């Protein structure tokens, strides 16, 4: 309901995501995208969309 | 009578405001009993606070027998909640020289097997290489030869003989009732397996440059899901690095190319012919001596 | 000084030092009046010194009150608050 709280919601969304992606990117890459979505727990299109933007 | 927390809370609200650090003879002895009350109660926070008083002051005080022996036991009893084999191993560095000087080999043999068990299960460190040789090594002891081969085992460990060695000789390994709390031996099986897997992947990077993931799972005594669990902690903590290909099932060393090849690595080829003209020039005169004489 | 203007120093200097959740920084704000930047910074510094005196790596509530009595009164002079004579 609050506009300021919603503005910081996307900031916390990318904050916890960057910490989770850093755990995936730190080891060697070339892992299945479906396995990445199972760790994050979101839609495949949402994981590919937020990661490619970063 | 069976009351613990009642006697601990009363003594904690008294002895703290009691002694003004005047006489240290009765003060050090009574705190040893106050720290034990927090151990039986299961409070790790209070036991750590009480261990910061007389432990450092005893080092300046003259060495006494029972006082130093109580510190060795209390630091192990507080490890029940912590369960850190690296920190306890540093506390046992004093007793290693205590039983080898003050005491005899009677109590020095069981302490020798204990201190190594904390070093074998230690995650890592810069002093682990210097703790291999130690001082009293090669004492011709049955328990020493078992632990000495275990330290060098991690380099060649294939985890093929791992279940065999633990069954025949298990002094500190599988079943340990001394200085370890627990409801079963399952903690010895899980904690020891975590260290042998990390050291297994560490030596593969120095030996196998490229290895199939299907063969790697059999060497680590793990599965497809269990293999990615241990390797993820090694890379995230900045220990080692490796290559993991899920669809290709390929595990490589991932040799860094950041050295700019010829701009740096060429330093290995300058020593090849550095001894060329030097060795030949010395042998020209040397061969003519044996030919002329 | 102000209640928040002083609190800006507490939330900053103490953020770089190890403390305990039992210690409260609100008691060191309202009770203190008209202090400079180094005096308030010395409170967090003296609290860490007294913790080492007791061999403590954190900052408790008792260590704050012991270091509070030193920096609370900077005026030892008498014959003040005189609107008369």
């Amino acid at each position: 309901g609050d506009e300021l709280t919603r503005s910081h919601f996307n900031a916390l969304y990318d904050t916890l995501l960057e910490s989770n992606l850093c755990k995936i990117i730190e080891p060697f890459e070339c892992v299945e995208i479906s396995h990445i979505s199972k760790i994050i727990g979101l839609d495949t299109q949402q994981v590919e969309g937020k990661l490619s933007q970063m | 009578e069976g009351k613990i927390d009642e006697a601990a809370d009363i003594l904690c609200e008294l002895q703290v405001e009691t002694y003004g650090s005047m006489e240290m003879s009765e003060k050090i002895q009574f705190i040893l009993e106050q720290m034990e009350l927090s151990i039986l109660k299961g409070d790790y926070s209070q036991a750590t606070v009480l261990s910061r008083k007389i432990l450092k002051k005893t080092f300046k005080n003259p060495k006494y027998e029972s006082l130093k022996l109580e510190y060795y036991n209390l630091l192990v009893k507080i490890s029940l909640h912590k369960r850190e084999y690296l920190e306890v191993a540093q506390y046992l560095q004093e007793i290693y020289q205590t039983d080898a000087i003050k005491s005899d080999e009677a109590k020095w043999k069981p302490v020798l097997s204990h201190i190594v068990y904390f070093l074998v299960l230690s995650p890592y460190g810069n002093l682990q290489n210097d703790l291999i040789h130690k001082i009293q090594n090669d004492n011709n002891l049955k328990k020493l030869e078992s632990q000495e081969s275990l330290v060098k085992l991690f380099t060649t460990n294939e985890l093929m003989r791992w279940p065999i060695v633990q069954k025949t000789y298990e002094p500190v390994l599988n079943e340990d009732d001394l200085a370890f709390g627990g409801e079963a031996n399952k903690h010895h099986w899980e904690d020891l397996q975590k260290r042998v897997i990390e050291h297994n992947l560490r030596v593969i990077s120095e030996y196998y440059s490229r290895i199939t993931l299907l063969r790697l799972n059999e060497l680590l005594d793990l599965t497809e899901s269990q293999t990615e669990t241990y390797i993820s902690d090694l890379v995230n903590q900045g220990i080692i690095y490796a290559k993991v290909n899920r669809p290709a099932k390929i595990v490589n060393f991932e040799k860094p190319k950041n050295s700019s090849q010829l701009l740096n690595e060429w330093s290995h080829n300058v020593d090849e012919l550095l001894e060329h003209i030097e060795t030949i020039g010395h042998l020209i005169t040397k061969e003519e001596i044996m030919h002329g004489l | 000084r102000d209640r928040r203007e002083r609190r800006l120093i507490f939330g900053t200097i103490a953020s770089k030092m190890s403390l305990a959740p039992e210690a409260d920084l609100d008691s060191l704000i309202i009770r203190n009046d008209s202090l400079s930047g180094a005096v308030i910074a010395a409170i967090m510094q003296e609290a860490g010194l007294r913790a080492v005196r007791k061999n403590r790596y954190v900052i408790l509530q008792s260590d704050l009150e012991e270091a509070y009595a030193t920096q609370v009164k900077t005026d030892n002079t008498v014959d003040k608050f005189d609107f008369y004579k």
